[PDB]
């Protein structure tokens, strides 16, 4: 197996690829857009 | 090819036998060590 | 019995589609409007203690 | 290396937010515990396989009570993720004897005391 | 009419002598004997060193881990040295000399035998570590130019940040931080031991919280 | 599937903890009873011991808060006579 750095992104466990899917950065969403309101 | 040798000594298994509670018999070694601790 | 029921009695077979479409209508119209009034008829499950 | 993990304790702290989300009060909480098994020890170290033996939860999906003490609320940190912690309330009072043999868990965690089978 | 604004004046700044990068060489002027190992958590993680402005206000910066070798002094010195006004600016190294010793084998060699001869010498960067300083009575922009044209042939991703522009990203870093709307965060996760999720993690991931992966920093992860 | 099964209290597998289950299969043409199904002793037998139980969680929980309760009424009446034993004399006149 490869070292904990390497060159090449080194493709991660499913479970720990499940876990930086589910906590990704989600922005806050305007209820009316701001320029669709005056 | 190889030129270090020599460093394959064992480890002492020197260290504290009895922490700090435990009942102690007359002349029961509580701790080996080399260089005081 | 459901695929019993819809190869050897058709009709019971509407009787239940009926039903189902009827409550699913009453969930659709319990969703717009949080209840308030009557929670439907045919939802109002029977309590047993 | 891969080893035990030790919690820090601001994680066991209710907010406020948090006692209005779920339903307990912080002033009198509840006596016991009902935990259920609902994950595999199987790919999980020795020691959550040993905790999840002295608990008694072997057969998964099976209810089992406990005290709410710091010991056993030391076992069941070890062991968090792979169960499921609802407090057992009590709608009437805990069941006397002439009642044993007639009551039931009831899901929503409500040891109901008096389990007829005929609807209200 | 357009109207027009006073510009940024600069009568507080004083170029010093040598403005110029200075020379950087291969090999120490006492060669190390002892072969070390690889230590790569050098290249690993947040770096804690040279991370904030000195003297001038606009830099590199770094945006991964990576080793300089002395190919990159020789191009970073070189650019920065014919794309400079003399007299205006004044570029600084925010990296020490390249010093620790990496050792090859000789070629086409059977493994086995010891390590190999120490063949050149390299310096670790991390992310977040700035590379060059750069100051004067010069505005961002052309800086900007001839700096991201450097930082672009860097082993690791890099910008040219001025004093404006980093304290920008950092708000803005910890803005995108505080408007976050999932409950779930990896540090929250991570730190707390939920799903069992430490057996597939790090011991160094209660410290990075995700946001770096080997030498990798991924600046949008939160 | 049902789900929607536990918002009403009802245990989501419907083979179990209901009068689907729980109730005699059949009886006697002439009204008598049957015997009582064997799964359903062995659930009545297993919520009996459940029940059991909790009960004794409960009491052994309360014996010890009122134990604890009597160790510091204890302790701080006996130092409460260890406070006074005093005769002075010395710095008095
Ligand atoms: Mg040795
Ligand atoms: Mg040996
Ligand atoms: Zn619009």
């Amino acid at each position: 197996g490869s070292k904990a750095v390497t060159r090449h992104r080194r493709v991660m466990h499913f479970q720990r690829q499940k876990l930086m899917a589910v906590t990704e950065y989600i922005p806050p969403k305007p209820a009316i857009h701001p320029s669709c309101l005056p | 090819s190889s030129k270090n040798l020599g460093g394959k000594s064992s480890g002492r298994r020197q260290g504290i036998k009895k922490m700090e509670g435990h009942y102690v018999h007359a002349g029961n070694i509580i701790a080996t060590q080399r260089h005081f601790r | 019995v459901l695929a019993d029921l819809a190869i050897y009695e058709p009709k019971t077979f509407k009787s239940l589609a009926a039903l189902a479409s009827r409550r699913r209508h009453e969930g659709f119209a319990a969703a717009l409007g949080d209840g308030k009034e009557p929670e439907g008829i045919f939802s109002r499950v029977v309590q047993y203690h | 290396k891969f080893t035990r993990s030790r919690i820090p304790e601001k994680v066991f702290q209710a907010s406020p937010e948090d006692h209005e989300k779920y339903g307990g009060d912080p002033q009198n909480p509840h006596k016991l515990h009902i935990v259920t098994r609902i994950k595999s020890t199987r790919r999980r170290p020795y020691w959550e396989k040993d905790i999840i033996k002295m608990l008694g939860l072997e057969k998964a999906h099976t209810p089992q009570v406990h005290k709410n003490i710091p010991s056993v609320n030391a076992k069941l940190k070890v062991v968090k993720h792979l169960i499921r912690i609802k407090p057992l309330k009590l709608p009437q009072g805990l069941p006397a004897e002439e009642n044993m043999s007639n009551t039931c868990l009831k899901s929503t965690g409500e040891l109901v005391v008096q389990w007829h089978l005929k609807p209200v | 009419v357009k109207t027009l604004l006073p510009v940024p004046s600069f009568e507080d700044v004083s170029i010093p002598e040598k403005p110029k990068l200075r020379f950087i060489e291969r090999a120490p002027l006492v060669p190390k004997v002892r072969r070390e190992p690889k230590n790569l958590s050098d290249i690993r993680g947040p770096s804690t060193e040279a991370t904030e402005f000195t003297e001038g206000n606009f830099a590199i910066l770094a945006l991964g881990g990576g080793y300089l070798h002395w190919g990159h002094f020789e191009m970073m010195r070189l650019t920065i040295n014919r794309s400079m006004d003399p007299k205006n600016m004044f570029a600084i190294w925010r990296v020490p000399a390249p010093f620790k010793p990496i050792t090859r084998k000789s070629v086409g060699h059977r493994m086995g035998g010891g390590k190999g001869a120490i063949d050149h010498y390299v310096t670790p960067v991390k992310a977040g570590r700035l590379v060059v300083e750069m100051g004067g009575r010069c505005e961002f922009e052309e800086v900007q130019g001839f700096l991201d044209q450097v930082a672009h042939k860097l082993p690791f991703a890099a910008k040219a940040v001025s004093r404006g522009t980093l304290e920008k990203m950092r708000k803005d870093q910890e803005e995108r931080e505080r408007n976050n709307q999932n409950p779930w965060t990896f540090e929250r996760i991570a730190t707390a031991n939920m799903l069992g999720i430490r057996k597939v993690l790090s011991p160094y991931d209660l410290t990075h919280k995700g946001k770096y992966w080997g030498k990798f920093y991924m600046p949008k992860r939160v | 599937g049902g789900q929607w099964r536990l918002q009403q209290g009802l245990a989501a597998n419907p083979s179990g903890y209901g009068p689907l289950t729980e109730l005699p299969d059949w009886s006697y043409a002439d009204g008598r009873p049957a015997p009582p199904m064997k799964g359903q002793l062995r659930r009545k037998a297993e919520r009996e011991t459940f029940a059991r139980r909790v009960v004794l969680l409960s009491q052994e929980m309360d014996a010890g808060l009122q134990a604890w309760q009597l160790r510091q009424q204890k302790l701080q009446e006996e130092q409460r006579k260890q406070e006074n034993a005093l005769k002075p004399k010395g710095a008095s006149l």
